[PDB]
């Protein structure tokens, strides 16, 4: 139900900009948003939480943003280890956090 | 409410345990520590009395040259140095406690003590030179 | 620091119900919530449920409500603030559509509004 | 002018004594109470010394843990439960004493005491928030 | 810097001296001064714990009824009778040390430290007038 972007690349040191949004169900203005990267079937990461908040450790690259209707994962001057596969995810205080679709990078 | 008690909140998050600073502060000096019999009983306990008010007095001294006196939360000018603790706001104060904090602070407890000195005495300086008008 | 070894990746068969271990060390085990996250190839990974290892209370997704069990047992004191710690996963009416790889995530913060969020991972365990 | 020494105003009306505080203040740590030779007298006399400074700055302490440190008149946010005392205004400054006004808040001087500690607690975190941007 | 030391800028100029004050605001209570064992040095080192509190309280009590309570350079609305001295300020800050200036204020010093008193006492009446509407 939370949509994601279908695929889309870049180039190293160029930008890439992934969307997430779903009705109002899971999105927006009333969840928080968190981005994993998850590279398929290993260990995942936590990159980018409270929509724009990077985990400790996070390049300064990866920036989060959230509209009222989408929220966005831009990830600048790109480099090899960039090729994963990342998941977004809409989540309150007491509750789960709904994962979604995917995005191939 | 909730009132956990003096030094209940030590293992809470330093958030939560910065809202219960009184909880210590008025045990700081008081206890149970008339005539002054020096008997073992006697010596003993008037050195737990003068002990008691020399490192009352201590944290008092260093809390009046910041400029913080009478103070349970005063703010500063003295700017973080990320070489102290490259931690994020939020990994510090709704995760860390006050114990492990100062465990990995401990090294620039006293750095950070010289720069609240000095900034209070150029402070004072500061207001004096605006009042001379 | 914090590191989270999960049990083996054994395989049985549809019908059945398997128990997963995880298993924590460097940090305080108390302190963090405990999360199920599930990796299927036919559907999108889900996110199946929490427990407090301090608390005891959980909270699983409606999909998984009356099918799984999620259970911690105490720590154990190893420093002031290290302790060593486990959690276990049972599946009830499993068939083998379940079929995936699953991992146990520890809590990211111990307040504010991402406190029981999958910070850190194991290294996840492949099924039937 | 008047002057009427330390303790002058203990018989006059509480809003006559609150305007010579500074003379009860200054004579709560001096005296006359310099070698320590521990005679009967010698003992004594260090008693006398240590208690002076041990009650001087237990009152120093609340008065710090209500932001009134420094302060011979200090206001607060605590309003005044007429339960504690229902006598107006007029009929206190103008006509009771501080001995007898003591004799009937005696109840209360505990719970006061609270309001005004916690008071000071919540206030400096607004303060704190205030000066976060 | 410069950094003279624990009175190090006791021969300069008063202004000069004017700007390292917490250089000898620390050590008003520190220094070297864990059982009471009331031997000839026992007695020693507990009279010298006693001597240094004390001391640094007497200070601090009057920093306290002037309004200057965890200052070192506060001002106050005391004017400079020039009987007590009619240099004037570029011969007193650029010329006179703390050590001299002392010496002819020293009959003086009783006098101002009764107006400092009781101005602070009308200060804080007036402030409770001003927050009573
Ligand atoms: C000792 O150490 C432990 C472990 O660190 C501390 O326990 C943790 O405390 C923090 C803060 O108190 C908790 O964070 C909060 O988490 C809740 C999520 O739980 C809510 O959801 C449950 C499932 O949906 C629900 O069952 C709960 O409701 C009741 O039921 C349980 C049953 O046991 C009961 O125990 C509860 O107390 C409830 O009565 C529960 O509501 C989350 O809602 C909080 O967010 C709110 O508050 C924060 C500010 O605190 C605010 O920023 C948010 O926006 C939101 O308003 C908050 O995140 C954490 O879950 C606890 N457990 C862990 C970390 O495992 C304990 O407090 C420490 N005690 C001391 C004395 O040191
Ligand atoms: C941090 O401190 C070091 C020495 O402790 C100093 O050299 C450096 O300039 C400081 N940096 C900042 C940003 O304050
Ligand atoms: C909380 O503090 C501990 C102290 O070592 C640290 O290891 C941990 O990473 C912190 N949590 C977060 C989310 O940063
Ligand atoms: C403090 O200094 C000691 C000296 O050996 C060092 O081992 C330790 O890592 C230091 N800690 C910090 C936080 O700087
Ligand atoms: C989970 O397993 C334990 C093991 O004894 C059991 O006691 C408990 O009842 C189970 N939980 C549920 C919800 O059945
Ligand atoms: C007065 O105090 C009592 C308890 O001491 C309390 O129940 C009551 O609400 C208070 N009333 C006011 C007006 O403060
Ligand atoms: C204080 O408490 C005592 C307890 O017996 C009671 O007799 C007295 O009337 C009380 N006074 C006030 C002012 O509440
Ligand atoms: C100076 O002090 C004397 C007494 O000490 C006083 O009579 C005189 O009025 C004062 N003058 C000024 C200008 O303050
Ligand atoms: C102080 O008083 C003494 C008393 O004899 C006098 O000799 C001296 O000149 C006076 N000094 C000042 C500065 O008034």
């Amino acid at each position: 139900v939370l949509t994601q972007s279908a695929s889309v690349s870049g180039s190293l040191g160029q930008s890439v900009t992934i969307s997430c949004t779903g009705p109002n169900s899971v999105c927006c203005s009333h969840k928080s948003i968190s981005w994993y990267q998850w590279p398929p079937g290993r260990a995942p990461t936590l990159i980018i939480y409270e929509d724009n908040e990077r985990a400790p450790g996070i390049s300064p690259r990866f920036s989060g943003y959230k509209s009222y209707w989408s929220a966005y994962l831009t990830i600048s001057d790109l480099r090899p280890e960039d090729e994963t596969t990342y998941y977004c995810c809409s989540y309150t205080h007491n509750s789960g956090c709904v994962f979604g679709t995917g995005t191939k990078v | 409410a909730v009132f956990l008690g003096f030094l209940g909140a030590a293992g809470s998050t330093m958030g939560a345990a910065s809202m219960t600073l009184t909880v210590q502060a008025r045990n700081l000096l008081s206890g149970i520590v008339h005539l002054l019999k020096l008997t073992v009983w006697g010596i003993k306990q008037l050195q737990a009395r003068v002990l008691a008010v020399e490192r009352y007095l201590r944290d008092q001294q260093l809390l009046g040259i910041w400029g913080c006196s009478g103070k349970l939360i005063c703010c500063t000018n003295v700017p973080w140095n990320s070489s102290w603790s490259n931690r994020n706001l939020s990994e510090i104060w709704d995760n860390m406690t006050w114990l492990q904090w100062d465990k990995e602070i401990s090294n620039y407890t006293q750095i950070i003590y010289g720069l609240l000195e000095e900034s209070q005495n150029q402070q004072e300086k500061n207001e004096q030179d605006l009042l001379a008008l | 620091q914090g590191q989270l070894v999960q049990s083996g990746a054994t395989t049985t068969k549809p019908g059945s119900s398997v128990k997963i271990s995880c298993k924590t060390s460097g940090y305080r085990f108390n302190f963090y919530h405990i999360n199920w996250i599930r990796q299927t190839a036919g559907r999108g990974p889900e996110w199946m449920g929490w427990i407090s290892p301090y608390s005891g209370d959980k909270n699983l997704a409606p999909a998984f409500q009356d099918r799984v069990n999620m259970t911690t047992d105490t720590e154990v004191p190893v420093t002031s603030f290290t302790s060593t710690g486990a959690a276990y996963m049972e599946i009830r009416n499993l068939t083998s559509d379940d079929t995936g790889t699953y991992f146990c995530a520890k809590g990211l913060l111990r307040d504010g509004s991402s406190t029981w969020l999958p910070y850190l991972w194991g290294q996840g365990t492949l099924l039937t």
